[PDB]
């Protein structure tokens, strides 16, 4: 998802 | 409110139509990391980090030992 994301 | 609501339901539809297209309805985490991104931006990051413990649900009250740790290691009395 989108907060796993750097 | 709703006087902004109407100044930007242009807007509101159209990052709709984009977390539709993107990640199909997904405007919450979207619409964060706009957010974050902007204020990290402001070179203000402070209240971007406590924006982002208070929405991954990080505790603002803390464990007793800890209270005790610093206590024993700053040296001081129960008065103070």
């Amino acid at each position: 998802h989108l907060l796993s994301l750097t | 409110r709703r006087a902004q609501k109407h100044r930007l339901r242009e807007l509101k539809i159209q990052v709709k139509e984009f977390a539709d297209k993107e990640e199909g309805g997904d405007v919450k985490a979207v619409c964060l990391t706009l957010f974050l991104l902007a204020l990290r931006a402001r070179n203000e990051h402070r209240q971007a980090d406590e924006l982002e413990a208070i929405m991954q649900g990080r505790g603002s009250g803390l464990q007793p030992a800890v209270c005790l740790a610093i206590r024993v290691n700053t040296f001081l009395s129960c008065s103070q």
